[PDB]
């Protein structure tokens, strides 16, 4: 959560769903109303870092409502098939996100069931990350596996296959 | 920037092989630098000790630090002694142990797999066994040594982990994942207990 | 039957360059795996300065006598030896600095922290402390003529600590790392407290994890996995060592 | 809403960082992007403007401290984001321009059109920075040195590009083009460095 | 100020360590025997010549901006700017600036 961390960044840019508490004045500058205002109890989609603010301070302004990626939908199919599950269709930042949403809301339940999933994936790309391809003179599933993956597991896995291809190329020079 | 960021929080595999180089072997030296009762230049270093080596007598095996004795590998001035565990019979002792306990690995010497690649490359010729035998049994040593680790690996908590007598190597190798992955499991247990 | 152990040592009890290197490595292995700048010990690289300035001017002696037996293999031996030494002090100092610059801000907070238990001089070298002041005073230069010249004052400062995520970085303290319980540094372990004697005979230490509020026991001749906040202080007493 | 220039920017940044990531190719930087600067320059004074006419207006005017306090908060939250993506893209290009000074100080300084004028003056003095320190009380260590360990000090080497000759510490190289030296490695890892001799 | 000719060999460990390990700096024959000469001539016996390439080496990374500084221009040039650097500080010259080194026509 650095400040120059850029996928905290990018993370932070990410529109959220949530409802209105005030008629709010003079408010929408690019919410399809400049100098008309914001009513109440209006559902808009807001970046989660001035989310994040707008929902604490006032009745807080603005009340989050749960996204659609910590749906019970999600939430039953992460509980169900960790491996195969395509986490970088449903965002490139989800882990990050998660942690975000967890530490404003205290959530225990989804903090348990993202850490669960994170063990059981860890466990699959280690294993694709240790494996080494060696010419006798690119495998189908290493690909279509790291097709699924958030740019802190596309992090991880580089690092930690680096850190394999390093230690065979020392071993066998 | 300064550091690399391949170098940022692990060893490449040259920096451990560097600082196992400066583990002590017993070698034969070759030459017999004992000056007698009856000029020459002592070596006296100061990132080790350069009395035995002012004091080395032919095929009178002493003990110097292993980079000092892999310099004089290059030419064949010296003779690089293996180490009690890099003998068969330990070797298959430890494979006897590793197979019946599924659950704990060897007591073997921390530095083993890198100073068995290094005399391998560089002293080849200085085994009483079968290097080609010994190739084998350091690789199953190795093969079985991983499939324990992927096994424990299915037990990772988010408060402290006992990688207990594993090797330098395997440590190193592993430090980037296990490392990083230890960290996101604190962080969401933190971020669950903000209480 | 009676052991007579405390006579034959009774019998046998009537700074070295191989220590200095050691402490030397052991420094290095701390400061490449542990998250925060650990102290610059003064001392020890002021000994090894002057011994790599006489020895390089030893070798340049026997370089001139020899311009003028052929056993050159000690020569040989000097120039590795101090090649390796010289590549040892220039991956700890780059490293340094590259911690330095990781956490520039936060060295000049606690620098400018009178309520700070430490101060920049007894946690760096003068050379750290020029570089740590210079590249500060350019970056701040940069980022003012290049952003914040076109800023209201406000959101101006270069280490806002208050706005909506603070923007001074700090070490990582809960930082996972691999240690290996050395034990005391010296060879006697009743002497040392907190040397708790575990089950089957296993002298060993006892740590808390307060966040989970878990005692761990860690055994020596054992390697672990810990968060550093934890270790932090035996580390400082030389009692673990980081792998 | 506001967010978008900076959020571009700092997607192009991250793109410039997993472009320099892959292997050690040593790239330039991208060239530096003034227009989305300049183009969110123009949004936060434009977004200043607007807080001043609210301040003023506000003064004038009867506002209520609810609508008064709210949007000039949001509007400060939004310099707040925008700073925070310029500052992280300024710091990438710092780092990596440091990388670049760190590694080539015993390489070569160099296309610099890349480079906005405070970043060129900015690696200009970070060389004499650089220079400084290796001068100033390490001066008997090469902190610009190899970061590999030194394995072996004997090596044999081929002349990729032909120097003529040159006067080493004692001796001197004839760095003939396609001949093969024997000798130590530390007094021509300059050479290898810049691009003259290849093996090992 | 003691006119001398040092010759090449003798230099060659000095200037090395200086030029080459100080900063980085490619050195040739031709260049060595020429700043030898040049050295001879701005100082005798040869021994507090260390700042003049100090100054020279700096100049040269400062202007210049390449290596293999011994082709006779370069050694050349960062001379004479040391000469020109000299002569508004107030060695080989300390005379006083001149507008025709700085008044030309297009």
């Amino acid at each position: 959560m650095g400040y120059y961390d850029i996928d905290d960044v990018l993370a932070d840019g990410t529109e959220f769903p949530c409802k209105f508490q005030y008629d709010i004045p003079g408010l929408g500058y690019l919410e399809n109303n400049p100098g008309r205002p914001i009513t109440k109890n209006t559902k808009l989609s807001l970046p989660l870092w001035l989310a994040r603010i707008l929902a604490i301070v006032g009745v807080p302004f603005v009340e989050l409502l749960p996204p659609d990626m910590f749906s019970t939908k999600v939430m039953n199919a992460i509980k169900t098939d960790p491996v195969a599950l395509d986490l970088h269709s449903i965002n490139s930042h989800f882990f990050s996100l998660a942690i975000k949403w967890i530490m404003l809301f205290s959530e225990k339940e989804l903090a348990n069931v993202v850490s669960e999933l994170l063990l059981q994936r860890a466990q699959e790309l280690n294993h694709h990350a240790s494996s080494l391809s060696i010419d006798l003179n690119t495998n189908i599933a290493t690909s279509t596996f790291l097709l699924k993956l958030e740019e802190m597991e596309k992090e991880i896995y580089k690092k930690s296959h680096e850190s394999y291809k390093d230690t065979k190329r020392w071993m066998f020079k | 920037m300064s550091l690399p960021a391949h170098l940022q929080q692990t060893f490449s595999p040259e920096e451990i092989q560097f600082i196992v180089e400066n583990e002590p072997i017993k070698i034969f030296p070759r030459i017999t630098t004992r000056q007698k009762i009856r000029n020459h230049t002592r070596w006296q270093l100061i990132t080790t000790d350069d009395k035995a080596l002012n004091n080395m007598v032919a095929m009178r095996s002493t003990e110097v630090v292993l980079w000092i004795a892999l310099l004089l590998k290059q030419q064949s001035k010296c003779s690089i002694v293996a180490p009690q565990w890099l003998t068969t019979k330990e070797l298959d002792r430890k494979i006897q142990y590793e197979k019946t306990h599924p659950d704990r690995f060897s007591e073997l010497p921390w530095n083993w797999l890198v100073l068995a690649r290094i005399l391998f490359n560089k002293a080849k010729d200085d085994f009483h066994d079968p290097i080609h035998e010994l190739r084998g049994k350091i690789q199953d040593l190795r093969e079985i040594r991983q499939i324990k680790v992927l096994k424990g690996l299915k037990y990772l908590n988010e408060s402290h982990l006992q990688l207990d007598n594993l090797s330098l190597l395997e440590i190193n190798e592993l430090r980037p994942f296990i490392t990083e992955i230890m960290d996101k499991l604190r962080e969401i247990h933190t971020a669950s207990l903000t209480a | 039957d009676i052991n007579i152990d405390d006579i034959l040592a009774e019998l046998d009890k009537e700074v070295s360059p191989q220590q200095d290197f050691s402490d030397l490595m052991k420094s290095w292995k701390n400061e490449r795996c542990s998250p925060e700048l650990l102290p610059y010990p003064h001392q020890l690289m002021k000994r090894l300065l002057n011994r790599i300035s006489m020895q390089s001017q030893l070798i340049e002696n026997i370089s001139m006598g020899f311009l003028d037996n052929e056993s050159k293999l000690p020569l040989l031996c000097m120039e590795t030896e101090l090649e390796r030494l010289k590549f040892v002090i220039r991956s700890y100092i780059r490293c340094r600095l590259s911690k330095i610059d990781k956490f520039s801000l936060y060295l000049r907070q606690l620098n400018e922290d009178e309520n700070s238990l430490i101060s920049l001089t007894d946690l760096l070298s003068k050379d750290e402390i020029k570089y740590h002041d210079t590249h500060s005073l350019i970056w701040l230069k940069l980022v003012n003529d290049s952003i914040l010249k076109y800023m209201p004052e406000e959101l101006q400062a270069i280490n806002d600590t208050e706005g909506s995520v603070n923007m001074i970085d700090e070490p990582d303290w809960n930082k996972f790392v691999f240690i290996h319980v050395n034990g005391p540094p010296d060879g006697k372990w009743n002497e040392d407290p907190l040397l708790q004697e575990n089950e089957f005979g296993k002298p060993c230490y006892t740590v808390t994890i307060p966040d989970l509020k878990e005692e761990v026991e860690l055994t020596i001749g054992s390697i672990y996995v810990m968060r550093y906040e934890v270790i932090r202080d035996l580390l400082r007493d030389d009692k673990v060592a980081l792998i | 809403m506001y967010g978008d220039l900076g959020n571009k920017l700092v997607l192009e940044a991250k793109r410039t960082k997993q472009l320099y990531a892959r292997s050690n190719q040593d790239v330039n930087l991208p060239m530096y992007h003034e227009d989305i600067i300049r183009n969110i320059l123009k949004e936060v004074s434009n977004l200043r403007k607007n807080t001043e006419y609210l301040k003023e207006q506000q003064q004038l005017g009867m506002l209520d401290d609810k609508v008064a306090k709210c949007q000039y908060f949001v509007t400060l939250l939004c310099m707040e984001r925008n700073k925070r993506c310029l500052l992280a893209y300024q710091r990438l290009r710092t780092d990596i321009l440091d990388s670049m000074a760190w590694n080539n100080n015993g390489l070569d300084l160099m296309d610099t059109n890349n480079l906005s004028h405070q970043e060129q003056e900015y690696l200009k003095e970070y060389c004499d920075l650089i220079t400084d320190l290796k001068s100033g009380d390490l001066v008997d260590i090469d902190l610009s040195g190899s970061l590999v360990p030194p394995s072996d000090v004997f090596i044999d080497v081929r002349v990729l590009k032909d120097a003529g000759e040159i006067q080493t510490e004692y001796g001197v190289f004839n760095l003939i083009k396609d001949s093969q030296f024997f000798v130590r490695q530390s007094d021509v890892e300059r050479l290898i460095q810049q691009g003259y001799l290849q093996k090992i | 100020v003691l006119p001398v000719k040092i010759q090449p060999p003798l230099l060659r460990p000095l200037a090395y360590r200086v030029l080459s390990r100080k900063y980085g700096l490619s050195i040739k024959s031709d260049g060595l025997s020429a700043l030898a000469e040049f050295v001879g001539t701005n100082i005798g016996a040869n021994w507090r010549q260390g700042p003049a390439t100090i100054k020279f080496l700096e100049q040269f990374a400062a202007v210049w901006k390449q290596q293999e500084r011994g082709l006779f221009i370069d050694q050349s040039g960062v001379k004479e700017v040391i000469q020109e650097m000299k002569e508004r500080e107030k060695p080989e010259s300390s005379k006083a600036l001149d507008w025709r080194d700085y008044f030309k026509v297009i």
